[PDB]
């Protein structure tokens, strides 16, 4: 504004930002899906107490005693 | 003092079990030694690494089944113990080795060493108060009531023509051919 005052060639009456007056899932809805929550804390506390024993569950290209099984020990 | 014995009808392929005086062997399933074949991973995956019965049927191609009863003549005595333990369990016996007398079945002219091995089990690991193991044909004769009788019977991998008569020990006439339905 003071610059506009001090500058003679600068005219006025200008709506500066000239603009355009602009004015302003289904898979679950199938005949066969059953999307169910496991109730994370419920199933978690359930399987949580179920201890799991392991004893060197080792398998990668390991030769000796052909059959192997993960979580070897018991708990 | 003794207790109620347990009528345990074994066999080359199927074991039958119930207490004394019962009319039905309440615990029947075949003779098999099953144990897993896969890599256990998630929690809740049943441990024990030897499973019988509902677990066996439940995990048929998942449990490596064994049949050490080489025509009834078993070799996995340790696993036999465990089979009895499965019976000893809350599933079938719910009791101890000393809490009840035992009754067991025997096929003819087997190697005595096997019997003695079982006796070692039954009176050292297990502690049977009193038992007796003998011919299944004799028991079948008790069921028929007949005394004079040629008993033709076959196990699962054992066949045996048993000519008996009033309990007369005629092992020369009495035979067995350890091969059958197995
Ligand atoms: N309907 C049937 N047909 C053929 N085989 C059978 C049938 N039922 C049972 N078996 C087999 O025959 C065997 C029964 O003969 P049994 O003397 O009881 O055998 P075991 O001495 O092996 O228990 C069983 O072990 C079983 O495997």
């Amino acid at each position: 504004d003071p610059k506009y005052a001090d500058l003679p060639g600068i005219a006025r009456n200008e709506p500066d930002v000239y603009e355009t007056s602009d004015l302003p899932q289904e898979e679950l809805t199938s005949t066969s899906v059953e999307h169910i929550i496991v109730n994370p804390n419920a199933a978690y506390d359930k399987f949580k107490d179920k201890r799991v024993g392991t004893k060197g569950l080792d398998f990668s290209d390991r030769i000796g005693k052909t059959k192997r099984t993960g979580y070897e020990s018991g708990e | 003092i003794a207790n109620q014995p347990v009528v345990i009808d074994n066999g080359s392929g199927v074991i039958k079990a119930g207490f004394a005086g019962d009319q039905i062997p309440k615990y029947c399933f075949p003779n098999y030694v099953g144990r897993p074949k896969h890599v256990r991973v998630m929690a809740g995956a049943l441990e024990g690494d030897i499973f019988i019965g509902p677990k066996a049927e439940e995990h048929r191609g998942l449990l490596s089944i064994r049949y050490p009863m080489e025509h009834g003549i078993v070799k996995d005595w340790n696993d036999m113990e465990r089979i009895w333990q499965y019976v000893y369990s809350k599933d079938q016996l719910q009791t101890f080795s000393e809490e009840h007398p035992v009754l067991l079945t025997e096929a003819p002219l087997n190697p005595r060493k096997n019997r003695e091995r079982a006796a070692e089990v039954f009176f050292e690991t297990f502690n049977v108060p009193a038992l007796f193991i003998s011919m299944q044909a004799v028991l079948s004769l008790y069921a028929t009531g007949r005394t004079t009788g040629v008993v033709l019977d076959s196990g699962d991998g054992v066949t045996h023509a048993v000519p008996i008569y009033e309990g007369f020990a005629m092992p020369h006439s009495i035979m067995r051919i350890d091969i059958a339905g197995r």
